[PDB]
């Protein structure tokens, strides 16, 4: 369910999808990590659809009669909160050789698992939930580690992974961000 | 250990030096605790984030943790996070709305003034036939209570009684701050959401670069930045220099601001045209300038400040953010977006937007900008690294180049004077024992 | 094989399961981190068999010719050695709002894969090994991240989710826990 | 840095108050490993953790890596765990069976006794024409040894010639201890198992709760632990307060103890209702009494006791451990289980399986009581909060508190006058250079 | 395809692989990272080919105009580069309870995932890529995490596990290594 | 803190113990910045690092990074990697071609020489009529440099304008050097890939390793690396002790070497039978006996040195490292691979192979040298630990162990001769503010 609290679990449909819809979906997951990773940028953003929303709220600490205020809301300060414009931004600046932040560029390892998957209303359109570790050095001895949980809409496409990423929405599992910026992609 | 005298040779502002040791030395670092944030005025948040009583937000003076709060009679206070009796953390949250503030430890309860109010078993244990009767009285054990003043919509506070007020201290920068905090009798709003990251890299850094540090953009660290903001049909050589612009150093505490005049293209490529049209023209931008006549504020574009120690904003991007200092080494910076109370609600959107898009932990801007100070610092573990003298001569001894359309004291927006005066005000807080010769 | 030492690897069958098996177990353990890591805990528990042994051993640091006395053995001081009984007040203490070490609560992240299924003599039930990579911070800047192993022995049940947990033992690659508490489930 | 009279000003019993620096202050810690750790009585472990000849466990001295190891003549001997060569650690796993100790740098080899008796090429490296006729003697290069007491069952070291025997140490403690150690002619045994965390506290934190500290049990941290182990059919509203008993203050040493009396439902919410009838009625509850007659045990429940500086339990429930310090803002927790060598074993299995359940790192009131000292520490990196003035108060010159019951001194369950004497006796430890004026 | 530079992206089939394929080789992979992780060094060790080449390659920072030069060649310095004997002497090593390093052994647990399968020219051989985190914790409190990519060279055998590694080159993302040793196999 | 006579005390070469505290204490390890890796000569690379006009290595000298570059004239400069500015690293990269390094903070470029060349806005900012007439000069600002010499293909600098030349601090070290370095007139090449790794260890564990002590490999240490190398039907018990041999102890310095004497069986289990034939026999090991006439090179055997205070490598298996500081408890390892110029290839890639299986992060001879320094460390964090006193006697006053067909002083292979010279200089440099005294 699209609008499902962050602080919810993840609507998964009654029975789990079919092996072959499984298959296709992680192998897609693989290949758009294996671009990242191997900072194919251009690849990457062919990847996000024209209506693409990406979007990291920010997290903050509450305690039990305040736990419905955990996360920032839709509409307010964020982490990201990006279209395919201002993705198109970001992109032309990872690849630009000037982005001071990414250049000597990071070593990431975007690690995918626990991937589920639900069919929506729209033939071609799925929601899926998986859970990922990020892991980045960049420079001698800095590293930063991020997992989380994305939520996203994928919807069948004609491109040569056969999907493009409609919305993206990522659960960081942090309050107070510790790295020292967010020049990675989720 | 050092002497005011060792100190004060650390800063050079007659010759532009800058002893390197000042960004590093953990010793230094502790006086800064007691000398600078101890007794500085230090922004905590905004009215807006407490807008209630018992509203409450959980933050920070210097590594101090405190809480904010707002009184029944519409006051504000701020006192230490901790309790009395052994020290734990009363407030677990990072704001809310509360009746009381309890210690989870022994259940030790305080009122939303900082008082205690409960302390449990206080018959049983703590007298014996009533209250206060062996030396033991709630009135003696409440955390230590900070002085507060708002500043329109700021909140600052300051531990030290015998500091200056607050407009006092703030010098003859407070039109400069004006042209982002007075610009409608609406006043400003914080929206929703503090964003809060780590960068390990002194604070110094990032108090400088937003006091007096329009060069770096002017020149290398923004290129990409900029080019992230353009259409496809465009790149950076369809992009003009900017040169002309002043800046403002305070006749008192190390406050500073710069700007570009009469080109509004530094603004453009962060807020965009809809931004950067209501700064400009129209109603608003009409009544701004009625509101904060000192200044041509309609000619000014791109401006940074910061008003010292840790309190840095840039006027018409509308990020305000201060730097909580986590040892030499180490800073958390504290951030959100002010916009004018009564803008269009399109307005509000796309400062909201705009952002989250440039300055920001994920931003196309400050991700460059911090990059900087933590490579600074690494190098600065090196033994002749640490003890390197830096140039601070920029605009130094250079005539001509003041502009007696802006109060105070003015040089070029490509000068080291704001920068200069923050460090020399630094050196003052850090050798003066007292505010018998330091205040203004 | 049940009684397999935890120093051993686990005891695989000659082929691995159908597919359909794997992705159904996989499934399960993807479905019950969502609930962890979401702090559904009551539905968490829902997933506990009556008979629930949930136990991880403490292990220690041995030279080559006590390796051996690695584990700490069963029946012996333990970091977790649970029943259905002991594990309800666990969730009891874990959904009161008293809980000082979770209030407020962990922000986690259950990573499950290496998913290695073995069919037992008895119809519906399965030991099933995987790896796990379980993320934990909270507060300000807290983290602590725990790997190792989980074996369970899992039966067909006629929950929304199929199985429930007949046991669960946890190896954690740890001898010393470096955490200052183990207030998550594994 | 701490001069006697500046160290003695952070603790005033007479007025009851605590400086905060003693928890976070590194300078304080490093005199700490000196004046306290170094020549404290330290717990190490159980006679049954090395049973045999040549069994061994390897644990702490303050920062210090011993090894307790059974001799030949069953004594036990504790020696640092360092080569003499080059300071290589001689024993790498957490305890065994030897016949020797060998130095994987360059072969130096132990015996159990902790003398050197084996030197790779002695002949023909160092000496001329037989052993130590070129100033090379093994005799020589032994690790530094402990003084080492055992009192029943718990094994005890002491770096230092000139501190008092151990049971001098324990002033008037011993009946306290005795509640669990010593209710049988057949003595203890330690559950196979020492369970190890870390916890960034400072140790006084954790050494004072066992001390002193049954207030925050009888408030608000240990609800949940408690709600744990209650049936579905009841909740936190049918449980009755606890108000009634006593602590107790050692006449030296900054030992504390302190129970609830006659209400047996504080242990039950711990231990269950098998163990509680076997700590109250029967054989052999009946021979603990005979056992230990200075003091009513028929009558304690939930009692908790520090043997200064670092060996707390909780008799009863049975957990013991030693907390060793790793710098002013961590500690490691090394804990174990007793239980009496002849109870049942329905009654072993009950402590070995209620002991997981709540006092352990997964355990219910573990959990809650660490989160509090970890908050605590957090909160003192500030500059204000490292120096607040704690209420050290409670009970302080309230009358008619103490027990005639019991040995010593005693005040109300909920009292720090436990703790205060701890404080007090670490700051002479910390202030008095010789055990001339130190000792009883 | 096999000379792919390291910097690039895996060289993933127009479509991916059958379920049958997919879940074989993981479960290979899962059974692989059992035996490591329980010490199995013989039994790790047949499961490489007679003709095996373990490459891992030392990583550099580099600006934008000298980004080819991050990885340091084939037939220079490297961080491993063996063969089945070189590999035989490693093994011996890691059984001869004389390997200090390793004595007491490491806790590690190896996670697999993001495997992404390619069939090659020769029928029963495959080029797989998967991406892993390498938990390593030994005594007290020591903890060293990898992160990084595998390629691997897999061809279908008659052992109880069906394949063996003929190639296998490790991309680990770190530049300086960050632990003191790299005595653990990947 | 340290007095010449506090620190003089923590080593005694006479009788033949060293203080624990040296390898600790981070008050002198900040003393060792200064006073040793201040105005020691260090070793950065190789001149086959920079073969070409423009190439460039960033590395370190102790804690500060600094870039060695090849020059328009061939000769080589180095120059602390620290714009002058505020203090941005101006190279971010391993190595490459250069023709400006450009600080990307403010965009100030320097030349490959250091000097700054462009500031940017230098006219519009920092002078009025013309550069310079306003106090600004780009010549007062470059990075500090450092004195540069090389040794038949290594390049080692120096910080201190004081100090003596390479080869007078060399003393009569030179020979032993060359028996890697001076084999033929073709020079030696390094293999590319520099391979950096971070063990927890003081750097002193691993200088004195290579300075002295075969004792760990002719013991316990090596056991599993010389059976990784044996042939399936060979074990531990086919391999024959090695003890003939010598070591030298530079006559100023702090410099050493140790080899083991007409046995090739402990160089065998590292290279291989294909580099000892070709260390041995034929015409590249004639060539070597004629270069190094000084010394028996052929009849010498698995040698290992250390030129003071971090040069280290092992001439035969041609593994050459610097040990880089960082802090008293850590050290990068910077380790490469060399081999002659002229080698034919097969041997070349024999060197390569063997290296990486050997001395090298994952290497089975390193991996156990490694995890012996990380567990002393670990150790010396106790407080009773830290100033143990440990046995430098070995050999001490041991006679007729020298081997007069070798230069200098000299002692058996199974010694701490050279160690105890290494540690009299340590001390020597760290006790002597002026190379008046301290120089040969
Ligand atoms: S520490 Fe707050 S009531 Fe005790
Ligand atoms: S360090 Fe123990 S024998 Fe050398
Ligand atoms: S810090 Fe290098 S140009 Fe400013
Ligand atoms: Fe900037
Ligand atoms: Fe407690
Ligand atoms: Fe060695």
């Amino acid at each position: 369910m699209i609008s499902t609290p962050l602080s919810k679990e993840f609507e998964w449909p009654a029975k789990p999808v079919s092996l072959e819809l499984q298959h296709q979906v992680e192998q897609f997951y693989y290949r758009e990590a294996q671009l990242l990773d191997h900072h194919a940028f251009q690849a990457w953003f062919a990847l996000l659809a024209e209506d693409i929303h990406y979007w990291m709220p920010i997290r903050t600490v509450r305690t039990a009669r305040e736990q419905g205020l955990e996360y920032v809301p839709a509409g307010a300060n964020a982490h990201f909160d990006d279209t395919h414009a201002t993705m198109y931004g970001r992109i032309r600046q990872k690849t630009s050789d000037l982005n001071w932040a990414e250049d000597p560029p990071s070593r990431t390892r975007h690690l995918v698992s626990n991937v589920i998957v639900r069919e929506m209303d729209t033939p071609g359109t799925l929601e899926v939930a998986s859970a990922f570790l990020l892991y980045r050095s960049r420079l001698e001895r800095q590293v930063d580690v991020f997992a989380g949980e994305r939520r996203d809409v994928l919807r069948i496409a004609d491109n040569p992974l056969g999907f493009q990423i409609a919305k993206r929405t990522i659960i960081l599992d942090q309050s107070t961000v510790l790295a020292n910026n967010l020049s990675v992609f989720f | 250990n050092w002497t005011p005298d060792a100190i004060r040779a650390l800063v050079d502002q007659d010759n532009g030096k800058l002893d390197a040791r000042i960004y590093a030395d953990q010793d230094l670092y502790q006086l800064e605790l007691e000398r600078v944030f101890g007794r500085s005025w230090l922004m905590l948040g905004h009215e807006t984030h407490i807008p209630k009583i018992g509203d409450y937000l959980t933050t920070y003076m210097g590594e101090d943790p405190v809480i904010m709060v707002r009184q029944k009679d519409q006051s504000i206070k701020v006192f230490l996070n901790q309790c009395r009796h052994r020290g734990m953390r009363i407030v677990r949250s990072d704001g809310g709305n509360a009746k009381a503030f309890t210690c989870t430890y022994h259940g030790w309860a305080y009122d939303i003034a900082g008082n205690l109010v409960n302390v449990p078993f206080e018959k049983e244990a703590f007298c014996d036939k009533k209250e206060g009767d062996c030396g033991f009285d709630k009135a003696d054990w409440g955390p230590l209570q900070a002085r507060v003043e708002t500043y329109k919509g700021l909140v600052f506070a300051n531990w030290d009684p015998e500091a200056p007020d607050l407009k006092t201290y703030l010098s003859d920068a407070m039109p400069y701050m004006d042209v982002m905090l007075d610009r409608t009798e609406a006043g400003t709003e914080a929206i929703g959401g503090i964003q809060k990251w780590v960068i390990p890299c002194n604070w110094k850094f990032a108090a400088e670069q937003f006091c007096s540090d329009m060069y770096h953009a002017g020149t290398m660290s923004h290129l990409s930045g900029v080019l992230a903001g353009l259409p496809p049909e465009m790149d950076l050589t369809q992009i003009q220099l900017s040169k002309n612009g002043n800046q403002f150093r305070s006749a008192w505490g190390g406050h500073g601001a710069g700007w570009f005049i009469n080109d509004s293209s530094i603004l453009l490529s962060v807020v965009g045209p809809k931004i950067t049209q209501y700064w400009t023209q129209g109603p608003a931008a009409e009544k701004a300038a009625r509101r904060v006549p000192q200044l041509p504020i309609l000619d000014m574009f791109g401006q940074h400040m910061t008003v010292f120690p840790t309190c840095s904003f840039l006027p018409g991007i509308n990020t305000i953010r201060t730097w909580h200092p986590r040892g030499p080494n180490e800073v958390e910076v504290w951030a959100f977006v002010l916009v004018d109370a009564d803008a269009p609600e399109d307005i509000k959107e796309e400062f909201r937007l705009q952002n989250i898009r440039t300055f920001n932990a994920g931003g196309v801007f400050e991700q460059d900008d911090g990059e900087n100070w933590v490579e600074i610092q690494r190098v600065m573990r090196g033994h002749k690294a640490k003890s390197t003298s830096l140039c601070a001569k920029m605009g130094l001894n250079v005539p001509n180049k003041n502009n007696p359309a802006y109060p105070g004291k003015t040089a070029y927006v490509y000068a080291e004077e704001a920068a200069r005066g923050m460090y020399h005000h630094w050196s003052r807080m850090m050798s003066e024992p007292s505010w018998d010769t330091l205040k203004p």
